[PDB]
């Protein structure tokens, strides 16, 4: 995250750390005590499948506080119509080998209705994205989870505003170089606040970091609330990746 | 009250109905209240509430 601020322990509560061999991966958003969503392209070169670790409860990099609780991922779920190195259809779904425990520091965000997203929330125009990537371009990635607050902007006014959005993504931040999410930040969430309660309505995808001219390009997790909602009802399956029917 | 706007009134959750009729609803760990239209915490760390904040 550039040009944001340290969120405070325990206030981005849903926030997860995906870790491969004990690295820096990519960010998530835990929504229920079995399931995270993040972004597809996060898994474009992993090995091995078996390595795989979610964090909840995360803050500080530097040390172990206890509130931190750690899983094995036990099922990757990637959109059909998701073609690796790209950005469109960027989402994941993840199961964890066992449930997080609930506390003061693990809490989910809510996965809103589609109706209610795209009536409501998409016309909220301020909403947080948090991670622990780059807080300047080519820069370190940060040691303290980070938060920005983005204005989130009509794909045709994007496009104008701009010095390929397609109907699964929106944008949102600055075009003037000073505010952005990074590398080290996709998967994370993109939470929208409505009369006292927060909604997951996009992931941090990619695509050039707080690039003068340019907006974040975020997934627009409204169009596949149905999908993960189906996903999230059904029994696992063996091996770890399974790419799923989109629609 | 149509759902499509001012959320129909709702807090959370809306459906529209045959007639002048609409339905709020709320999240699972969530219950709604007489008014019809809030949504009120049945758990202890209902999804999108922040628990330190909600405790100050
Ligand atoms: C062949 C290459 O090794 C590969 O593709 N590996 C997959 C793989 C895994 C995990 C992460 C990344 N990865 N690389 C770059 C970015 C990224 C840039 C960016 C700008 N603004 C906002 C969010 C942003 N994210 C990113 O998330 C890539
Ligand atoms: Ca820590």
């Amino acid at each position: 995250i550039v040009g944001g601020k340290v969120c405070p322990k325990g206030e981005c509560p849903w926030q997860v750390l995906l870790l491969v061999n004990g690295a820096q991966l990519c960010g998530g958003t835990l929504i229920n005590t079995i399931w995270v969503v993040s972004a597809a392209h996060c898994f474009d070169k992993i090995k091995n499948w078996r390595n795989l670790i979610a964090v909840l409860g995360e803050h500080d990099l530097s040390e172990h506080d206890g509130d931190e609780q750690s899983r094995r991922v036990a099922q990757v779920i990637i959109p059909s119509t998701y073609v690796p190195g790209t950005t469109n259809h960027d989402i994941a779904l993840l199961r964890l080998h066992q449930p997080v425990v609930l506390t003061d520091h693990v809490v989910p965000l809510c996965l809103p209705e589609r109706t209610f997203s795209e009536r409501t929330l998409a016309f909220v125009r301020f909403s947080l994205v948090s991670g622990w990537g780059q807080l300047l371009d080519r820069g370190a990635t940060a040691l303290e989870l980070m938060v920005l607050n983005v204005p989130r902007l009509m794909t045709q006014d994007c496009l104008q505003q701009s010095r390929n959005i397609t109907e699964y993504m929106f944008c949102a931040g600055y075009s003037d170089g000073s505010k952005d999410s990074c590398k080290g930040d996709s998967g994370g969430p993109h939470a929208t606040h409505y009369r006292g309660t927060w909604y997951l309505t996009g992931i941090v995808s990619w695509g050039g970091c707080a690039t003068v001219g340019h907006f974040g390009v975020y997934t627009r997790v409204s169009q596949y609330i149905e999908w993960l909602q189906k996903l999230m009802r059904s029994e696992p399956r063996p091996g770890v990746l399974l790419r799923a029917p989109f629609p | 009250l149509i759902c499509v706007n001012e959320n129909g009134g709702c807090e959370q959750y809306c459906s529209d109905h045959t007639g002048t009729k609409r339905s709020c609803r709320c999240h699972e760990g969530y219950s709604l209240l007489a008014d019809g239209v809030s949504c009120t915490p049945t758990v202890e760390y209902p999804c999108g509430k922040i628990p330190i904040l909600e405790k100050r």
